[PDB]
């Protein structure tokens, strides 16, 4: 009994980071397709680019090159701000799924014990 | 893979007013653009291609027209977006973004993919990418029904598509119980028929007494007499009128979307019996044919995209236990493991388990052979090796699996297998789970245990029936027939000594004479016998069909063999109506997960029928919907919702609608249960008229079809009657106008408590059982009036309740300043129903009050208050909140109404009437019992806590006194029923 209000309240940690553990994966697997995306659009970005930098460089139009650059380091810059945040929720899940584990271990040392009680009893 | 929450960006319930979104342009340009969050993508694009004119590239790019946007959604899925009629808020956006690319594929084709997966509740494209032949072959193999189903709709193609979206809702038979034709005088019922006559659409009516057996085209043919009696016309120009019109029109129930589209005659049709029943007028609209018919569109259906035998096999059973990777134990605690093994049919065993040597929990490696004492020519057909690793603390499992031993192509398992275990269930005591989830989890990221089996010469498939046939056909006293007979007639629950399955077993073949005994014999059968089990398979070859609720056992956790379930299927395909596949579509559903393989007899049949009804359709799709949160059923599920989203035609527009709504409701509750929690009602009441004031929340949730009762059209929000109700989980009250023409002829309004918190499959299963109950009541001619009120389930504790108009609980009533004697129920009925109305409403009370007072003793329905029982103007009494040694219960309160207000209620002939309608109410469903055992027991596998084991259903064994005789059951009952205000709030003395 006195193990019981334990492993019950125990296993109430254990499907709720369960959940979460989904969640994150799932995450994780948003970020990556939003990366693919992000990496799609710059090779965009230099396939048509590619022959207006050219009339510019044969043209001494230095500005209207260095436009398409100041937004080529935007779209770069926000690439590494997708990327660090997939990072620091990758750490936060691997953080989780090392709780589930410690939840799961403790739980597997509560059960064969409940069992023999519940026999006894 | 399916969204967790219902919001409007991943990890934000709801967007703000205005958002920055970064836009992606064709020519490889990052624009970031602040839209209103209720934008619509047609705004959107227009807004971001003016602004695009001002960065480099803008001479690239072509007209608006010429792109589409794509984003990734929370499901983790890259969508297109190709109805830019959607707002920005209702797009299941991840991260607040947008990407401008030209169309690639086909319109039509990636339109239906993206409707078909929004409905589902996960992206059809994870179908593409399973690998698993079985779930292939499944999706293939499927389109078979769909275009059988597709066909069958067009046959007689105006009407037959009519009748698949407007199914006559009629009564199981024609036939009427003398107390309901005893209601209608002469045997006659006073009609009025509504007619919408142009110029300006007034309403004309026609009164017309006529027979209650009169088909519907009857019923118009009269309507034509009395509208040409005042033409000059002759008799044969007037007999003409009704032979070339007397089915150019149809008849519409008033208020509602139920059409008498068939020959059933006018009382069988359910608005009409409960019209006789209630004793109001039946108000009808006609129609042209035509005008129905114009309404009608869909039917554009598209289609997607060496053997050796077993038992010639002279071998033990061998199965190699090879490693297991990973184990989280507690190294300090449990030291040594081992695998547990069995091999099982259904919850059965086979053989005697076999166990693995206990290994350090260090080095999860066995590289043992097992041996199990079976032949591999006695595994019958539905055999799986059920398995766990378990610790030495004392023992426990720390995960679980099991496998079939055989294959969807009949193949017996060879070679080696990696089998991803499913983690123990909350109270599994047992070291093996057989009763569980046959596969390996779809979950990685667990423990996987590699295994090997036998390889004999080459391919060992399962034998042929004609093979079985030749080997089984190889291998009566008095009292010998009475002893047969009273094995037959005990309940599916009590239990079969040893001694009568073999007494079943060596009088099988008598045993065809009596068919209802089948399931008995069937439980007599050594499975673990070839010798046994062939002899089986040709006496349900050739075995009689049996009712289909009898038949529906054959279909719970004991029946796994595929010939038995064939054998059930084939009797519900000959035998069950679709009005009783309605009634128990909930069971036929759950039941689905006992199936060993995706393509199956019983998945055919249901699919076929919800492709064929869309009544059935609907609630085929609510039911598997709200299920798709549970893994264990999630591609099961999910495979089905697409074939049937696939060919169910336009309703799939409509189901996302109701999805759509559904959605915005979950959202909004959600952020009341959580961010608003801890505000004032006051507070929160101010938030939910903002929220619901919402251009994309006004557009979602007006205008749809109500998922209860698709016959009812949801129009505007009542805004002002829509609230929060008081109680905890934060119900919502909902209230509609009835768009419909005829709205005050049925009613103007349309109630729901839409409740996020609570599981309603129990009031959804109650509700269910009520329903019979009260049909059993009916049919056999006992007038017991019961309120199965509308209740669904849509998902992972979310449902809907239908508001029962013009009720108020017993408390209610009490407190209308605030003093209660056990008269003021009887006191408010005598108010509200002044006159010879009296009468009528006090004996609706009594027929009411006894159906309840035996269906909650029988069912074991506890913690009854005056604040959970219901009362109508009328006098019908109902009870709600259906959540879960409970004795007999009849209050003071409902005596004195009963006995017409005296003050000795036990001694009047009005409480001898009352107790007599009881006895008989009870020992009726005494005598369908196994139903009701049935029905229960094919809900052991469906994630209910209330129902997991047989030990669970064993109260109805008792309440209905199953074990005794019929009249020591009555002296039992009779002995409960005679057994039978001061702080109310609290109860205290
Ligand atoms: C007309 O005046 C009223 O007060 N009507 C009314 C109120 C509540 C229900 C009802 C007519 O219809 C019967 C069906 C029903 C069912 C309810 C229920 N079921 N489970 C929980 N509840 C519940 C109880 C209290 C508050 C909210 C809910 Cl959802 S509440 C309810």
């Amino acid at each position: 009994q006195e193990k019981s209000r334990e492993y019950d309240r125990l296993y109430e940690d254990y499907t709720r980071t369960s959940q979460e553990i989904q969640m994150k994966r799932t995450a994780i697997e948003a970020f990556n397709e939003t990366i693919k995306i992000f990496e799609e659009q710059c090779q965009t970005q230099e396939r048509y680019s590619k022959e207006y930098i050219e009339k510019f460089k044969r043209e001494g139009n230095e500005t209207e090159i260095q436009r398409i650059m100041h937004n080529y380091e935007k779209l770069k810059s926000r690439i590494s701000e997708i990327v660090d945040s997939r990072r620091r929720l990758e750490e936060d899940l691997k953080k989780q799924a090392a709780e589930y584990r410690e939840i799961d271990k403790r739980m597997n040392s509560i059960k064969p014990d409940l069992i023999q009680l519940r026999k006894t009893r | 893979p399916p969204r967790p929450s219902s919001g409007e960006l991943w990890g934000i319930h709801l967007m703000p007013p205005r958002i920055l979104v970064e836009c992606l342009l064709p020519n490889g340009m990052i624009v970031t653009l602040e839209c209103l969050r209720e934008a619509t993508l047609i705004t959107i694009k227009h807004e971001l291609f003016k602004e695009a004119r001002k960065y480099p590239l803008h001479q690239l790019l072509q007209d608006e027209s010429s792109y589409i946007f794509v984003s990734v959604t929370q499901e983790a899925e890259r969508e297109e977006f190709f109805d830019e009629t959607r707002r920005l808020c209702d797009l299941r956006l991840f991260q607040p973004f947008l990407k401008v690319i030209e169309p690639v594929g086909n319109r039509e084709e990636k339109i239906l993919n993206r409707e078909i997966g929004f409905a589902i509740g996960m992206p059809v494209c994870e179908f593409d990418m399973v690998k698993d032949p079985e779930v292939q072959d499944f999706r293939r193999n499927i389109l078979n029904v769909c275009k059988e189903a597709v066909d069958l709709r067009d046959l007689n193609s105006p009407h037959s598509r009519a009748m698949y979206v407007y199914p006559p809702n009629v009564e199981s038979s024609p036939e009427l119980p003398k107390h309901i034709y005893n209601k209608l005088d002469k045997g006659q019922i006073i009609v009025v028929i509504w007619v919408i006559v142009s110029p300006n659409n007034d309403k004309q009516k026609y009164t017309l007494k006529i027979n209650h057996d009169c088909v519907p085209e009857q019923v118009i043919a009269e309507a034509i007499r009395k509208k040409t009696r005042s033409m000059l016309l002759s008799s044969e120009q007037l007999k003409l009128c009704v032979l070339e019109y007397q089915g150019k029109y149809i008849l519409k129930v008033c208020g509602c979307d139920e059409y008498f589209l068939e020959k059933y005659p006018l009382s069988q049709y359910k608005y009409i019996r409960s019209c006789i029943m209630l004793g109001r007028m039946p108000n009808l609209m006609l129609m042209a044919k035509e005008s129905l018919y114009s309404q009608l569109p869909m039917d554009c259906f598209t289609m997607p995209s060496s053997t050796k035998s077993l038992w010639v096999i002279n071998s033990a059973l061998r199965i190699k236990i090879l490693c297991a990777t990973y184990v989280n134990v507690n190294i300090r605690d449990i030291d040594k493991i081992y695998v547990r093994t069995g091999i099982y049919h259904g919850g059965e065993p086979l053989c005697d388990n076999v166990n693995t040597q206990r290994v350090p929990c260090s080095n999860p490696r066995w590289n043992e052979w097992l041996n199990y004492d079976i032949y591999i020519p006695d595994l019958p057909r539905a055999a799986r090796l059920c398995l766990s690793i378990c610790s030495v603390k004392e023992h426990c499992p720390l995960a679980w699996g099991n496998i079939n031993l055989f294959d969807y192509t009949d193949t017996l398992v060879s070679g080696k297998m990696a089998l991803n275990l499913w983690p123990v269930p909350h109270g599994l005591e047992d070291l093996l789970n057989p009763i569980g989830v046959t596969g390996s989890n779809p979950n990685k990221e667990t423990p996987c245990l590699e295994l090997e089996f036998d390889w004999f010469s080459s391919v060992v498939k399962f034998p042929d029936m004609s093979v079985i046939e030749e080997h089984a056909n190889w291998s009566l006293r008095e009292n010998d027939k009475e002893q047969l007979k009273a094995i037959s007639t005990r309940d599916p629950l009590s239990e079969i000594t040893e001694q009568e399955k073999d007494f079943l077993w060596s009088h099988r073949h008598y045993c065809v004479t009596i068919p209802e005994i089948l399931p008995k014999l069937l439980l007599s059968v050594k499975w673990n016998s070839r010798d046994e089990v062939a002899q089986m398979y040709c006496l349900v070859k050739d075995w009689p069909p049996i009712k289909p609720e009898q038949a529906m056992e054959l279909l719970d956790c004991n029946y796994p063999d595929p010939m038995v379930r064939g054998f059930a299927v084939r009797c519900l395909e000959k035998y069950l109506t679709d009005d009783k596949l309605s009634q128990y579509l909930i069971q036929l559903v759950q039941v689905l997960k006992y199936e060993q393989y995706l393509d199956n007899l019983l998945v055919r049949f249901l699919l076929k029928k919800a492709l064929t009804n869309q009544r059935i359709g609907h609630f085929f799709f609510w039911h598997l919907k709200s299920e798709m949160h549970n893994k264990t059923v999630s591609q099961r599920f999910g495979l089905l919702l697409e074939s049937y989203c696939r060919a169910c035609g336009m309703y799939l527009k409509h189901l996302n609608r109701q999805v759509e709504a559904m959605e915005k409701l979950i959202n909004l509750t959600d952020i009341l249960k959580q961010e608003k929690k801890d505000e004032t009602q006051k507070v929160q009441m101010k938030f939910l008229v903002e929220q619901m004031r919402r251009p994309d929340f006004m557009d979602a949730l007006q205008g749809f079809l109500s998922p209860l009762n698709p016959a009812h059209q949801l129009g505007n929000l009542r805004l002002e009657e829509c609230r929060i109700m008081s109680s905890a989980k934060r119900p919502l009250w909902l209230n509609w106008e009835n768009p419909d023409i005829m709205s005050e002829l049925l009613f103007q309004n349309n109630e729901i408590i839409f409740k996020n918190g609570d599981d309603l499959r129990q009031d959804m299963l109650t509700l269910q059982i009520i329903r019979i109950m009260e049909n059993i009541w009916q049919n056999q001619g006992l007038d017991l009036r019961m309120l199965p009120y509308g209740c669904l389930s849509i998902g992972d504790c979310v449902g809907l309740i239908e508001v029962v108009r013009n009720s108020h609980t017993i408390m209610q009533i009490q407190c209308k300043a605030l003093q209660f004697n056990s008269h003021t129920l009887h006191q408010w009925l005598k108010d509200k129903n002044k006159g010879e109305i009296y009468d009528a409403a006090i004996d609706l009370f009594t027929r009411s009050c006894a159906g309840y007072c035996v269906a909650t003793f029988i069912l074991g329905i506890g913690d009854r208050h005056n604040s959970n029982i219901m009362v109508k103007d009328d006098g019908q009494l109902f009870h709600i909140d259906f959540g879960h040694r409970v004795p007999f219960v009849l209050t003071q309160d409902f005596l004195i109404v009963i006995s017409k207000g005296a003050q000795e209620c036990t001694k009047t002939r009005e409480f001898e009437r009352f107790q007599e309608m009881c006895y008989k109410a009870y020992l009726a469903i005494r005598q369908h019992a196994n139903l009701f055992i049935n029905l229960f027991s094919m809900m052991l596998g469906s994630g209910m806590p209330e129902l997991q084991s047989f030990d669970d259903i064993a109260y109805i064994r008792k309440t209905l006194a199953l074990d005794k005789t019929e009249q020591e059951a009555l002296e039992y009952f009779m002995k409960q029923m005679n057994d039978a205000k001061m702080d109310w709030i609290f109860h205290t003395i």
